[PDB]
């Protein structure tokens, strides 16, 4: 597109000025434009992908439960009509954070996922599946609700077979998957028993794992186990 | 309160 | 454009949801819709508009300040060479936030202040047209910088004649045009003086006609004076 | 520290 006649290294530095301007938006056009060199992502890169995107949707996410939550208070008994405007607008937030979603998707089908063969790499790119569908099924109503939520579920099941097979309990990866499948559980789902049992299991397995860790993993590692123990205090 | 997910 | 088909009551009504949002560039793209409508603009209407661009360009400024201070820091002794990326992605941000001021200053020459009688209006849009070639000015380097500069000033010191006629001292217009004339000439005219004997002026002047106020506007007066102080104790 | 201008 746009980024095709930028060098990969020129995009890559470019997302990290991005970052650092605060400029998510430019930043994830300039690490979709390094994606689409066909390329192999790097750890950093793809934490830069992944941080740009994100920052991005949680904006939009943000903007839609405001509006959401105006269209409901809209809806209830001796609400004054006020038109189709609140409406329209959910509308077009709703439709302009399923495309970032959309795009996100479309990357990790083309070709992200399929040339991953580490675990590292392949565990990453099906938790971001995963929590991409995840979006979507926030705003999803209609027809095709289940089949998003079904699809958040397989890349969260598959990102978690190959996780215990292939990680140690207290791998950021693995634990920040283990967190983001248990959200889904609870605020997707409707399972809050199936989240606060995974958030529980996987807390207390890390545990038993941090002697083995330096100080700086064991700092890593401990940063992620602290925002599980924070669900569990909210969901009991 | 919302659930927290990992952040970046 | 793109907001001909909307209603001017429905943009007036999204701006509203977009602030609530915190979705500003809509905001900013619903207000210039409705000014487009070519009918003159409330003061609430005028403070939507106000906020809707202050919030866009306050972002570009604060992404333009941090690519520049990299920028300077690379171009200083001992900096090892990384190419033109840089300059180009501060040059990509400049371009934008120069776009959004031509589009505030052209909603103002076609046809808002000419259209604008009230002193409550003329010296509101007056203002508006000394900030936005106030924030041209910060980016300016090169041959027209001087009269961008002039610009500013002649707009700012037009508002300040109609202000000091029309306007009581305490009126939160006049004294926020009187804020921002002074932060003109300390950080845009090297004037630090001048920038100092305005506020302190205006500050006194208020000060002496609190007595006159409500409550509520002695609140709305005493607010913006407090930032008089603000600079005055920076400055000083 | 910049100087403040006026706020929304
Ligand atoms: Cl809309
Ligand atoms: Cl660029
Ligand atoms: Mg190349
Ligand atoms: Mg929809
Ligand atoms: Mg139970
Ligand atoms: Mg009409
Ligand atoms: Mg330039
Ligand atoms: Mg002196």
């Amino acid at each position: 597109g746009a980024m095709g006649s930028m060098e990969r290294a020129s995009l890559i530095q470019k997302a990290k000025l991005a970052e650092q301007a605060e400029r998510y938006e430019d930043m994830a056009a300039f690490m979709k434009g390094a994606v689409e060199k066909g390329e192999e992502l790097s750890c950093e890169e793809r934490n830069l992908l992944s941080v740009a995107y994100k920052n991005v949707v949680g904006g939009q996410r943000a903007a839609w439960r405001v509006l959401s939550s105006i269209e409901q208070k809209s809806n209830e008994e001796g609400s004054e009509e006020k038109g189709p405007e609140v409406r329209e607008y959910r509308e077009k937030v709703e439709t302009e954070l399923q495309g970032v979603c959309d795009t996100v998707l479309g990357l990790l089908d083309s070709h992200l996922i399929k040339e991953a063969g580490d675990a590292e790499s392949r565990v990453f790119y099906l938790k971001m599946k995963g929590d991409y569908y995840r979006y979507l099924a926030e705003v999803a109503t209609g027809d095709d609700k289940k089949r998003i939520i079904d699809s958040a579920r397989s890349a969260y099941q598959e990102a978690m077979d190959i996780s215990k097979k292939e990680m140690p309990p207290t791998n950021p990866i693995r634990l920040g998957l283990a967190l983001n499948f248990s959200v889904f559980h609870y605020e997707i789902a409707n399972s809050p028993e199936e989240a606060i049992s995974l958030a529980k299991t996987t807390f207390d397995e890390a545990m038993a794992d941090l002697h083995t860790l330096s100080e700086d993993s064991y700092k890593d590692s401990t940063l992620i186990m602290q925002l599980l123990r924070d669900n569990l205090t909210l969901w009991t | 309160q919302r659930s927290t997910s990992t952040p970046n």
